[PDB]
RNA sequence: UGCUUGGACUACAUAUGGUUGAGGGUUGUA
RNA sequence: AACUCUAAGCGGUGGAUCACUCGGCUCAUGGGUCGAUGAAGAACGCAGCAAACUGUGCGUCAUCGUGUGAACUGCAGGACACAUGAACAUCGACAUUUUGAACGCAUAUCGCAGUCCAUGCUG
RNA sequence: UUAUAUACAACCUCAACUCAUAUGGGACUACCCCCUGAAUUUAAGCAUAUUAAUUAGGGGAGGAAAAGAAACUAACAAGGAUUUUCUUAGUAGCGGCGAGCGAAAAGAAAACAGUUCAGCACUAAGUCACUUUGUCUAUAUGGCAAAUGUGAGAUGCAGUG
RNA sequence: UAAACUCCAUCUAAAACUAAAUAUAACCAUGAGACCGAUAGUAAACAAGUACCGUGAGGGAAAGUUGAAAAGAACUCUGAA
RNA sequence: GGUACAAUGGUAUGCGUAGAAGUGUUUGGCGUAAGCCUGCAUGGAGCUGCCAUUGGUACAGAUCUUGGUGGAUAGUAGCAAAUAAUCGAAUGAGAGCCUUGGAGGACUGAAGUGGAGAAGGGUUUCGUGUGAACAGUGGUUGAUCACGAGUUAGUCGGUCCUAAGUUCAAGGCGAAAGCGAAAAUUUUCAAGUAAAACAUAAUUUUGAACGAAAGGGAAUACGGUUCCAAUUCCGUAACCUG
């Protein structure tokens, strides 16, 4: 917008993003917090991860019963939730494949490194409230 | 502000293709040379030929920018600052001006130092003008073109611009507006003063 | 020839392995558009000029 | 007899594979490759075909050592330490 | 003179084109002297040549060359300059005394053109066909 | 490489290393008079230095 | 000593030294 | 309900038209870096299942150290190897086969040496 | 020494080495320097001319290169290295005086930076490279000193200029 | 404007170094556009300098699009399929 | 002057998953005309009117270019050289083939259609499996397609030697490349020593290398063995080199 190293075009926003390699496409793989968890966190957003659990916003499944995620896709830029499902001709469940903008985290699995993001991305909002 | 562009020099000219004269009942056009590939012996080096050169290629000198008198930029400007009063002519570059106060709007030097965005809305609120801005966002469309595979999908049509002497903050707070613009007295850009 | 180098066997070698279809799995990854294989040759219609 | 009959006594090779190039264009009797000019120290191209150089120029195989110089170029050509650990 | 190297069956073209043996070459026997000396001894700068004898059929000469990766030409400030690598092959690029006088290289009006440089940096400049912007 | 940092150990405090623990940066880098001499200068213009340095001024009345 | 196996080396042209030297090429104490 | 003519409907054959675009092209900006310390290029090898492309060199679709911090996925198999770090980038460590300016001599040959150091079999 | 019969020396011209140390070839192609050099074309034919001091061929470098601090202009009230742009100017000139071709000084800009040798009554070789030994602190074709060890150097090295 | 006289001006050739403004279809990294939109734009949007042809120098293609998600049509009948 | 196409700048408080572009059409029209608006049907995400300025701006032709298609023609085009097959059986979904085995009539007629090699080819060989395509008819078979396998040497060859010749070596030459040289260049340019004495001492320069799977050139034969290899494995008996 006002950076010149910083393009607006079309194509090279489709294409550095398609090609995102697997480690970028974590943090393209996001999804937002829930309103208790940004209200405890002051976070708003997350990369998501396996052991997430989850509700899903928008699309068929629409949501009030949250199941954890069993793959965090990157490949295909789309996640796994333990109950979203449907059916083969065969009888077979297979897990259907949610973005996770859709979604929305209500409760983040938590060790050492992803409470540190918690501890970084919330002091980054009270030192970027105070300007 | 226009671009060069061009086709490349070289192209429909990377074959070493030659006329089969007469008679081989075919016509006398140059056709690519040797053997087993689709491409042999098909048609090279033409206009009407597929993978030809252009009919003139296109040259990147060409003339697109122009000289105009200064003089002749000094009187276009003037044109357009006197119909920057004459609310007849305001009303009918669309611009809702029904509820505008004067013609020239002058407002105080204390709209300078305006410094959000929330700060400048409002004046446009208390001062009538934020019916045009609210005809700029039922404007923002997508370009029919074209356009929208090389980068001008598109946001809205023109609205006010705010001429200013100095700049304590009021560029800065009406940057987000759509269809908002300031600009300096001395300057003053033809091509934002009669857009179009 | 039945009297060869052991280069011109090695690059005989080479093509004999290349000669191999593509596997099917291959065609089961995602947005996949390896169909055929496309450089198979026969030792019948087309010869290695070698 | 030109023609069909002629090209039965086709089976002796002018040209067999090429040393530097690996291309089947090494004539034996001249033992001189028609294509990198071999035997010869330095390559053969020509500016009458860019077609020709266009086939075999550096970034047409493989550049094993020039584009680790690309990227050792852009961090100063450092060498003998590593990235110290934190963080 | 230079004999021109055409088969015998001699040059091609119109009759402006058919000398053969009363041309002469563009760098005199001194340029490629020095010239034929930095080719078979490509470890060592040519700084200048000169004359020391002829009879008839052989002008020879003299070359003052440099072996510029000695810890005694690079240590030694005053000469340092050729050890450079704008300096590599001066004799082969017209940039030593005696490559030098064949290109042509003066002020002012009698040396005119080549005025930017070279002889062919002058043609470029000369044929050069600004197209302006503002034009 | 423990027993290239070992030779990197022993091939401390000898001029002429072996080639390979000297400094491959590039064929052109390594030959270009090295800057310890490539700005050493003549005794006389050490001398010419040392005289009248750049004076630092500024004009208007 | 003995056959195998592994490694170092063995191109050319050049510069500066080193080392061995050639020459009734100029000379010298005898 | 021969065949023919014409029209539309349905089916075919064909792949235009329109709408797409990790691709071209053109203009400009910043920067200056190959190789006898073996380059560019070539060849052949290398994956649990792989032919090509991409990557690589017997340490062979990788690689020390860093960064990030849970995947990779077509299918298995393991991840107890975050929680002392997957996968990715990054890359400063180590390494880089036969070649190639190509350097023991050759090479339509995996042909023939020498000198030397070691080991593995007599004594 | 040399009846080419004992040595001895020293130079000078040249050798040899798998000697110590080093240096060089090859690649790329857009720009750059040095060379070699056409014909199509146009002239309504065509040979000079033109195309062109260009395509192609050959060689050599750098991030730019080349050029460059006057054997330059002018004829002034004088200017002051190089290179690039504007103008001079399609001008002066050149040309089967045909086709065609064709610069420069001054002026206006961009940028600005200046110097070094050889050769004299420099007036104690006042210099340099190795190698070894002390000894600094890159993984140093470095730093200093010692032996001034061996050589370059009076067929001329440094400083001044 | 060639020559001879007498001037005048003007430089100091036959040795050497030198940044900057300048150039840049290549390389490393970028940003753009009144450009093209798959018979177009690179020859090449795709495993493209590929497949393939030529003894060789060299010549050199065609080929983008299911759907939002494979949910990629279980099962039955008929058939050698 | 007017109309089609694509854009850019303005503009229409334009239109659009409640269906845009496109296409289809006996929906109804308007325009002298280029063309335009409209309904319905398909379609699934973009597009149009106006003012200006534009441009790779309008096709029936070019023995135009690329692609696709029609007749001719399901064919009086044709699939007729190399004598020739027939019976019965089994398999099979289906048999004139190549599928097999049996019987039988024939041909090649050994200057072969037999058995082996050299070029060249490169897995085609072989076993099992086989579905489309290919085998210009068929196909249960295949030199096709899938899978698995297969090539063993002191004695056969290469490798060693030279031929005709070739590549290089600094006399040379050339702006160089390089001689579409053949260098024959070249101070001791090459040898020699159970290695020496009043030079250690006797001697030689055409350098060098490549170039023959038919020339030259050490040494092996038998019997057996496999789905597939054998002067190579196995057994047996020899031989050459060091």
């Amino acid at each position: 917008k006002q950076n010149p190293f910083v393009s607006s075009s079309r194509r090279k926003n489709r294409k550095r993003h398609f090609q995102a390699p697997s480690h970028i496409r974590r943090r393209l793989m996001s999804a937002p917090l829930s309103k208790e968890l940004r209200q405890k966190y002051n976070v708003r957003s997350m990369p998501i991860r396996r052991d997430d659990e989850v509700q899903v916003i928008r699309g068929h499944f629409k949501g009030n019963q949250v199941g954890k995620v069993v793959q965090a896709y990157r490949k295909k830029f789309v996640v796994y939730v333990e109950k979203i499902q449907r059916e083969n001709a065969n009888g077979t469940n297979v897990y259907v494949g949610i973005h996770p903008s859709k979604v929305l985290i209500v409760k983040l699995k938590l060790d050492k490194d992803r409470k540190a993001i918690l501890e970084r991305r919330g002091k980054g909002r009270l030192a970027a409230l105070g300007k | 502000n226009r671009q060069a562009y061009a086709v490349s020099e070289l192209a429909g000219h990377q074959t070493s293709a030659e006329s089969w004269g007469t008679g081989r009942a075919v016509a006398r056009i140059p056709r690519v040379r040797g053997g087993g590939t689709h491409r042999s012996g098909q048609g090279a080096f033409g206009n009407m030929c597929r993978g030809g050169r252009m009919f003139a290629p296109t040259k990147t000198f060409r003339r697109w920018h122009r000289k105009v008198n200064v003089n002749q930029r000094r009187y276009a400007l003037v044109s357009a600052i006197a119909a920057s009063g004459v609310p007849a002519l305001v009303q009918s570059k669309g611009h809702v001006i029904d509820g505008v106060s004067e013609f020239p709007l002058v407002v105080s030097d204390e709209v300078q130092k305006v410094q959000k965005t929330k700060q400048a809305v409002i004046f446009l609120r208390r001062l009538k003008i934020w019916a045009d801005i609210q005809k700029v966002y039922k404007s923002q469309r997508f370009r029919a073109g074209r356009g929208t595979m090389r980068d001008r999908r598109r946001i809205a049509r023109r609205g006010p611009l705010v001429v200013y002497d100095k700049d304590e903050g009021l560029r800065k707070a009406f940057r987000n507006i759509p269809g908002i613009e300031t600009i300096n007295v001395d300057k003053l850009n033809l091509l934002k003063l009669a857009p179009g | 020839a039945a009297h060869k180098s052991f280069r011109i066997k090695q690059k005989l070698a080479k093509k004999l392995k290349q000669n191999r279809s593509v596997p099917q799995w291959v065609r089961l990854r995602t947005g996949n558009t390896i169909r055929y294989n496309a450089k198979r040759r026969h030792w019948r219609r087309t010869k290695l000029k070698l | 007899t030109k023609g069909t009959s002629s090209f039965g006594k086709r089976h002796n090779k002018t040209h067999t594979l090429c040393r530097r190039c690996g291309r089947s264009s090494y004539h034996i009797q001249k033992s001189t490759c028609a294509q990198c000019g071999y035997p010869a120290a330095k390559l053969r191209s020509y500016n009458w075909s860019v077609k020709a150089k266009r086939r075999k120029t550096t970034g047409t195989g493989r550049m094993q050592h020039l584009k680790v110089v690309r990227r050792r170029f852009r961090n100063g050509f450092r060498e003998g330490t590593q990235a110290k650990p934190k963080k | 003179g230079r004999k021109r190297p055409v088969p015998k069956g001699c040059t091609y073209g119109k009759p402006k084109s058919h000398g053969v043996n009363q041309l002469k070459p563009y760098r005199g026997l001194q340029s490629i002297a020095e010239e034929r000396v930095g080719r078979r001894l490509g470890g060592l700068r040519v700084l200048n040549s000169y004359w020391i004898a002829q009879d008839a059929s052989y002008k020879y000469f003299e070359v003052i060359l440099i072996d510029t990766h000695h810890s005694a030409i690079r240590r030694d400030p005053k000469i340092n300059w050729i050890c450079k690598h704008v300096h590599k092959h001066r004799e082969l690029r017209g940039l030593t005394s005696a490559g030098k006088s064949s290109r042509g290289i003066g002020k002012g009006y009698r040396y005119s053109q080549t005025i930017g440089g070279s002889r062919r940096a002058a043609w470029k400049r000369k044929n050069r066909e600004h197209m302006h912007r503002k034009r | 490489q423990k027993q290239k940092e070992n030779l990197r150990k022993v091939f401390k405090n000898k001029k002429y290393k072996p080639l390979d623990l000297r400094k491959k940066k590039t064929r052109a880098i390594r030959k270009a008079l090295s800057p310890r001499d490539a700005n050493r200068k003549t005794l006389k213009e050490i001398r010419k230095r040392s005289v009248f340095p750049q004076r630092k001024f500024a004009v208007k009345a």
